[PDB]
RNA sequence: AAGGUCACGGCGAGACGAGCCGUUUAUCAUUACGAUAGGUGUCAAGUGGAAGUGCAGUGAUGUAUGCAGCUGAGGCAUCCUAACAGACCCACAGACUUGAAC
RNA sequence: GGCCAGUGAGACGAUGGGGGAUAAGCUUCAUCGUCGAGAGGGAAACAGCCCGGAUCACCAGCUAAGGCCCCUAAAUGACC
RNA sequence: CUAUAACGGUCCUAAGGUAGCGAAAUUCCUUGUCGGGUAAGUUCCGACCCGCACGAAAGGCGUAACGAUCUGGGCACUGUCUCGGAGAGAGGCUCGGUGAAAUAGACAUGUCUGUGAAGAUGCGGACUACCUGCACCUGGACAGAAAGACCCUAUGAAGCU
RNA sequence: UUCACAUCGACGGGAAGGUUUGGCACCUCGAUGUCGGCUCUUCGCCACCUGGGGCUGUAGUAUGUUCCAAGGGUUGGGCUGUUCGCCCAUUAAAGCGGUACGUGAGCUGGGUUCAGAACGUCGUGAGACAGUUCGGUCCAUAUCCGGUGUGGGCGUUAGAGCAUUGAGAGGACCUUUCCCUAGUACGAGAGGACCGGGAAGGACGCACCUCUGGUGUACCAGUUAUCGUGCCCACGGUAAACGCUGGGUAGCCAAGUGCGGAGCGGAUAACUGCUGAAAGCAUCUAAGUAGUAAGCCCACCCCAAGAUGAGUGCUCUCCUA
């Protein structure tokens, strides 16, 4: 996990996702799997 | 909620048993001073839940009241003192008319709870009742024994209800759980349990099979 | 039941005297130590041709007590000082010849101790 | 320890008449005394 | 908590309250009647049984220990005169515990103690 | 205690916590409290005056 | 009235109230209840050899009677004593209204 | 002008600023409003915010500020 | 070699601290650094001297004996303690007698939370509580005392220099 | 080693909290008693450990960081009045704070350093030091609220004796090594698992006295001084509330003895998902739905219908004029 709260999409597969309410960021490299603001 | 009827018996004492292993075991004995007669059955039908009602030490009739002896004479059975349900499941099959039922359901089921009258100590302090500390015993003190602190400062106001203050210890029951159970005397009506019960011997002592 | 300020005498001939006993290990009680368990000694005083001199931490057990000790057996045996024996980590002491008296259960943990011992009850 | 204030006529008339009635609860107890005192084979006072 | 503790202590510390035993006792087989409270009756109960039957086998051992324990010297050789020949065949019981009023200046419970 | 912890578990207090705040909260509203009579099954245990169905004004529900 | 309360004899219950157990021709017989407390008689149990006498010793003392003597808060038996005499509270179909069948 | 008093510790709110850290229900000034010395209504309660200036009576009506589901008076009002 | 100053010059005074002592009843930094004691020692003892701010009759440095003096350590000893427990008295509890006191606006005298002279049983909302005793405990009533000894004001008082 | 974002993050910026030192002087000086310790709470999470997970420059052990989670725990000591802090032995870890020092109408030392004295320094001096040292009275019967126990009255629509359901509330739901799996996965070796079981502990709690004891002024036994029982013997009194000792039954107690902490029970927080659309690709979700936390609830032990919403069941009694 990393709660960066306003880091924009990183790697160039960084899909942006909503779920629960939360805006989540996923990619490939499990570096980049975030849980944003 | 039990999983299963069970008896009642009184204290006698304490002693030990010898395993023929070889190890001394500290067991309690438990006499029967009359059969533990099923005296009234409540069901889901005529009742919201389902109860075997039986009953212990029978008596002289003068020791019984009208409403007593005319519910224990709507049974057909003995006139006796106490009298305790077993809440089951509705499984049942338990008739209310004299089942004097024998103890030899509890040998095999090397698991037991009991539960009983402790002995009372009265109005006891708070240093055996919550197990606290006392205070410096020299050294200039004055608080020995004493309960300290009661609350917190001027923003409470008040102190917390449940707060540990000395009280009546014992009197209420208590129920021990799982005590396993060792020789039965089928002449002898004994049954020793490796243990301690609640209580001096002479009191009511609920026996009934574990819930776990 | 064996304080950690107790004095307890030596079992062995590892080259102490006696000890104060240090806060034991295992059991967390710490404020009963029973037969078996381990202890944080400092030494008293010692043998003075020995490399075991004072003022040194080291660990012990404890193999004789005043306080009683309950067998399933139904005897209770007790004895009349304390006594430690200077033990490594690693199973057996520094010191070959042990002193006096000790018990059996520590066979169950500590073979070296009763496989060393004069008398074994 | 010392009393903040006083208490009402209502509070003190309350605590007195329930001491009172405490000292009316031993004297049926001795109408019931003063009645087998009397005329009847009782094997107390001599 | 005073489970089965069955000394009747008195108002009395022990030693005190032993020489309350042995002289109401002694002045209760003096006159036989005696205005005692009822702490004391039951006090004196049990004490006097063991008197009337400590001298009740008469022998030396029996009168020496019933000597030590009463006051008056003329008063235990009086005793064994006396209780074989009222008291056999009696097997216990030897006293009496009719109640009286209450005590005016205490409402003290107050007794009565007789010898039957 | 949640909303679904209660329905699942005496659903008649739900109602009863809704309209005991509606009543004026203090000798009288007590009084009125006992008016009130929520059952949990299909079927009521009164008959008492043939009790006529509440007349409704609320176009929302 | 049923049932309680006082009194009574107490408790493994208890500050006081509470609570609990008794409150007597207190079994009679073929087999669980009608011994509450004290005393008594015995049995566990504690300390541990009592007094008196004899014997040995100049005497301190030891020895036999004699696990004797006292203790008996515990268990059982026993009605010998006290549970006698009583008193008091609560009574007299349980307001009013609907529905069902009888 | 004559006789004759108090008062000379102010407080907050808007604007104009200085001190502060453009921090304080902070401190000091300048104009104004309220309280002080002001009741009532709205603000859940609550000196200074809004309406408003209480001679008294009425089991009279119309309104300002503010509100119209229930506690608690009036719309479970209409249309975007 | 790194140092440190035997030694030197200069300014100002009346003179620039002698012996001995020295992180001391004196050392702020500081729990200075080293050694001893202790498992571990801001306390203690022995030293170095960087003495904020020792020092020679406001005496300095020592020491036998002495001290209800201060302080550091050790042996024996124990409920001081781990970790409490039992028993005996005088109270406490009950009954009968006698019988006050401080205090007190009237008290029909809840909890949370919020507001308010910014810490509310008394105002607001909610929740909780049948009435009324007895025995203990003292968190609050900004509890009782007693016109704050500390702080400031008085064109106050007094002692002393 | 490459590589801003495994981990730190310079130069800067934006917040929250009211736990430090501060600023204001708004309540209180016809009195709000500071700092530390003992006793005893309760609460927050900004998490030291325990439970679950993500990422790792995570091979495994151990981690680093971070998310959910405050149920429970957070040692014994040498120094100092100490808070803090240093050190020793450890432990799963030895958390930080609020509650006016949390808590002196519950208790004791340094201090608002009170009155005596001494050292340094300042002052001509009286005296003084946010310098040091020695000594230095701390009160109290609870009126009310609050609490813990325990009643009495009345109510519960006739009056009772029992028997329980349980709304609501309490307590308990804690934790560590060791062994098998297995020296197996992994690693060149050295090392050494997850997961699932067992066993021994620790604290805590509920009990009990069968054993081991402490006490035991019911007791019995030894002995000193003395006075009485006429005297010898033998006893009794006193040497506080045992003369001093030696043991002890029943009580009470623990250090002793038993037991407890269970749940393929329910729903979830973080997360992993299964189909799966708004953008014919995708995505844990927007429809539905699955595993799963010492956390929540239930089950567990006790009280419990004054739960005025006052319950349910069985049984007794209301007669005469």
């Amino acid at each position: 996990m990393k709660i960066r709260a306003s880091v924009r999409p990183i790697c160039e597969k960084c899909r942006l996702i909503r779920r629960r309410g939360r805006i989540i960021v996923i990619c490939s490299n499990p570096k980049h799997k975030q849980r944003q603001g | 909620v039990d999983a299963g009827i069970g008896v009642m018996g009184t204290k006698l004492g304490m002693m030990s048993f010898f395993e023929e292993d070889g190890t001394v075991v500290p067991v309690t004995v438990i006499g029967f001073k009359e059969g533990n007669i099923v005296t009234q059955v409540k069901t889901e039908s005529t009742d919201g839940y389902n109860a075997v009602q039986v009953g212990y030490e029978r008596l002289r009739d003068r020791k019984l009241t009208m409403p007593e002896r005319g519910h224990l004479n709507k049974a057909g059975v003995i006139p006796m003192r106490h009298l305790q349900e077993f809440r089951l499941v509705s499984v049942d099959d338990f008739t209310p008319s004299q089942k004097l039922l024998f103890e030899e359901l509890f040998k095999e089921g090397d698991m037991v709870d009991i539960s009983g009258t402790t002995i009372g100590k009265g109005f006891q302090g708070g240093i055996k009742r919550h197990n606290f500390k006392r205070g410096l015993m020299t050294h200039g003190s004055k608080s020995h024994r004493a309960l300290g602190s009661i609350g917190a400062g001027t923003t409470p106001g008040h102190v917390y209800k449940g707060k540990k203050m000395p009280g009546r210890m014992g009197g209420t029951k208590t129920k021990i759980r799982k005590l396993k159970i060792m020789k039965i005397d089928t002449d002898l009506r004994v049954v020793m349990i490796k243990g301690a019960v609640p209580g001096k011997p002479g009191n009511l002592l609920r026996l009934a099979p574990a819930k776990i | 039941m064996i304080q950690p300020q107790t004095h307890l005498n030596v079992a062995d001939n590892s080259g102490a005297r006696e000890l104060m006993c240090i806060r034991i290990i295992g059991a967390s009680n710490r404020r009963y130590a029973r037969i078996g368990d381990v202890i944080v000694a400092v030494i008293k005083e010692a043998i003075p041709n020995t490399p075991l001199e004072r003022s040194e931490v080291i660990r012990a057990v404890v193999v004789r007590t005043c306080k009683e000790l309950k067998r399933d057996n139904g005897m209770i045996i007790r004895y009349d000082d304390n006594a430690a024996v200077i033990i490594d980590q690693e199973g057996n002491p520094k010191g070959t010849r042990i002193f006096g008296a000790i018990a059996r259960e520590l066979r169950q943990k500590f073979a070296k101790i009763v496989s060393l011992a004069p008398e074994v009850l | 320890a010392v009393p903040k204030k006083r208490t009402s006529i209502y509070k003190k008339r309350i605590r007195k008449n329930i001491w009172k009635k405490k000292g009316y609860w031993a004297a049926l107890k001795a109408f019931s005394l003063a009645k087998s005192l009397s005329t009847g084979n009782s094997k107390s006072f001599f | 908590m005073k489970h089965g503790r069955k000394i009747h202590r008195l108002s009395r510390p022990a030693d005190q309250r032993r020489a309350l035993l042995r002289g109401l006792t002694t002045q209760l087989l003096k006159h036989g009647r005696i205005k005692t409270t009822r702490a004391k009756a039951s006090a004196m109960r049990k004490y006097v049984d063991k008197m009337i039957t400590l001298a009740k086998e008469g022998s030396l051992h029996k009168r020496r220990q019933a000597l030590g324990f009463i006051y008056e010297k003329q008063i235990v050789h009086a005793l064994f005169a006396e209780v074989p020949e009222r008291y056999g065949d009696r097997n216990g019981g030897y006293t009496r515990i009719i109640r009286t009023l209450p005590r005016r200046g205490d409402n003290a419970p107050m007794a009565y103690i007789e010898l039957v | 205690e949640t909303f679904d912890q209660l329905q699942k578990r005496i659903p008649e207090r739900i109602i009863e916590h809704a309209v005991r705040g509606m009543l004026p909260k203090g000798r009288l509203g007590r009084y009125l409290f006992n008016h009130l009579k929520v059952y949990k099954g299909a079927e009521h245990p009164h008959q008492a005056q043939q009790p006529i169905d509440l007349p409704l004004r609320d176009k929302r529900i």
